[PDB]
Protein backbone atom coordinates (compact mmCIF):
# COMPACT_ATOMS: atom_id res chain seq x y z
CA UNK A 1 0.00 0.00 0.00
CA UNK A 2 0.80 3.42 -0.65
CA UNK A 3 -2.60 4.79 -0.46
CA UNK A 4 -3.86 3.84 2.61
CA UNK A 5 -1.93 5.85 4.70
CA UNK A 6 -2.55 8.95 2.95
CA UNK A 7 -6.33 7.73 3.85
CA UNK A 8 -5.65 7.33 7.75
CA UNK A 9 -4.12 10.76 7.52
CA UNK A 10 -7.40 12.58 5.92
CA UNK A 11 -9.75 10.62 8.47
CA UNK A 12 -7.61 11.66 11.51
CA UNK A 13 -6.81 15.25 10.19
CA UNK A 14 -10.84 15.36 9.64
CA UNK A 15 -11.44 13.85 13.00
CA UNK A 16 -9.47 16.53 14.80
CA UNK A 17 -12.28 18.72 13.73
CA UNK A 18 -15.36 17.65 14.72
CA UNK A 19 -18.60 19.43 13.07
CA UNK A 20 -21.87 20.06 14.68
CA UNK A 21 -25.65 21.99 14.30
CA UNK A 22 -25.30 25.23 15.92
CA UNK A 23 -28.67 26.94 15.65
CA UNK A 24 -29.04 30.29 15.84
CA UNK A 25 -31.92 32.97 16.67
CA UNK A 26 -33.61 34.87 13.34
CA UNK A 27 -33.03 38.77 12.66
CA UNK A 28 -36.37 39.52 14.42
CA UNK A 29 -36.18 36.52 16.79
CA UNK A 30 -35.72 37.06 20.51
CA UNK A 31 -32.47 36.60 22.14
CA UNK A 32 -32.94 33.52 23.50
CA UNK A 33 -35.15 32.01 21.26
CA UNK A 34 -32.66 28.96 20.18
CA UNK A 35 -31.70 28.13 23.61
CA UNK A 36 -34.47 25.26 23.98
CA UNK A 37 -33.87 23.89 20.46
CA UNK A 38 -30.49 23.21 20.49
CA UNK A 39 -30.36 22.07 23.80
CA UNK A 40 -32.98 19.30 22.66
CA UNK A 41 -30.41 18.61 19.95
CA UNK A 42 -27.05 18.34 22.42
CA UNK A 43 -29.29 16.13 24.80
CA UNK A 44 -30.12 13.87 21.79
CA UNK A 45 -27.23 13.90 19.26
CA UNK A 46 -24.42 13.09 22.39
CA UNK A 47 -24.52 9.29 22.79
CA UNK A 48 -22.63 7.20 20.68
CA UNK A 49 -24.25 6.42 18.09
CA UNK A 50 -24.29 10.16 16.49
CA UNK A 51 -20.71 10.59 16.46
CA UNK A 52 -20.01 6.39 15.11
CA UNK B 1 57.17 -19.88 2.22
CA UNK B 2 58.27 -16.78 -0.07
CA UNK B 3 57.19 -18.68 -3.55
CA UNK B 4 54.62 -20.56 -4.96
CA UNK B 5 56.34 -23.17 -7.49
CA UNK B 6 54.66 -24.83 -10.67
CA UNK B 7 55.89 -27.50 -12.46
CA UNK B 8 56.77 -26.51 -15.61
CA UNK B 9 57.54 -29.77 -17.49
CA UNK B 10 54.88 -33.18 -18.72
CA UNK B 11 56.60 -36.11 -19.45
CA UNK B 12 54.23 -36.98 -22.63
CA UNK B 13 54.14 -33.33 -23.75
CA UNK B 14 55.80 -29.98 -24.05
CA UNK B 15 55.56 -27.63 -21.20
CA UNK B 16 52.76 -27.14 -19.13
CA UNK B 17 50.62 -24.89 -21.21
CA UNK B 18 49.69 -22.69 -17.55
CA UNK B 19 46.70 -20.91 -19.02
CA UNK B 20 46.07 -17.64 -16.60
CA UNK B 21 44.98 -18.84 -13.16
CA UNK B 22 40.84 -18.40 -12.37
CA UNK B 23 39.32 -18.17 -9.17
CA UNK B 24 35.78 -18.96 -7.78
CA UNK B 25 34.03 -15.82 -8.36
CA UNK B 26 33.29 -14.36 -4.55
CA UNK B 27 29.62 -14.86 -3.65
CA UNK B 28 27.61 -11.73 -4.65
CA UNK B 29 23.80 -11.60 -3.10
CA UNK B 30 22.83 -10.19 -6.19
CA UNK B 31 21.59 -6.97 -6.65
CA UNK B 32 18.10 -7.93 -7.78
CA UNK B 33 17.64 -9.42 -3.74
CA UNK B 34 19.35 -5.94 -2.30
CA UNK B 35 16.83 -3.60 -3.95
CA UNK B 36 14.03 -5.84 -3.83
CA UNK B 37 15.06 -5.47 -0.14
CA UNK B 38 15.17 -2.06 0.30
CA UNK B 39 12.23 -1.41 -1.72
CA UNK B 40 10.32 -4.08 0.81
CA UNK B 41 11.56 -2.37 3.89
CA UNK B 42 10.52 0.85 2.88
CA UNK B 43 7.06 -0.26 1.77
CA UNK B 44 6.86 -1.70 5.42
CA UNK B 45 7.84 1.98 6.73
CA UNK B 46 5.42 3.73 4.13
CA UNK B 47 2.34 1.55 5.53
CA UNK B 48 3.13 1.29 9.22
CA UNK B 49 1.42 4.27 9.93
CA UNK B 50 -1.61 4.64 11.90
CA UNK B 51 -1.84 8.38 10.44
Amino acid sequence: DVVRPVVRKLVSEMRQNPIDVLYRPKDGARPDAADVLMGMYRTDMRHNTAKI
Amino acid sequence: YPYYLLNRTDENSGDLPTQPLAYYENPEVPQANAYMLEAATSAVKEVATLG
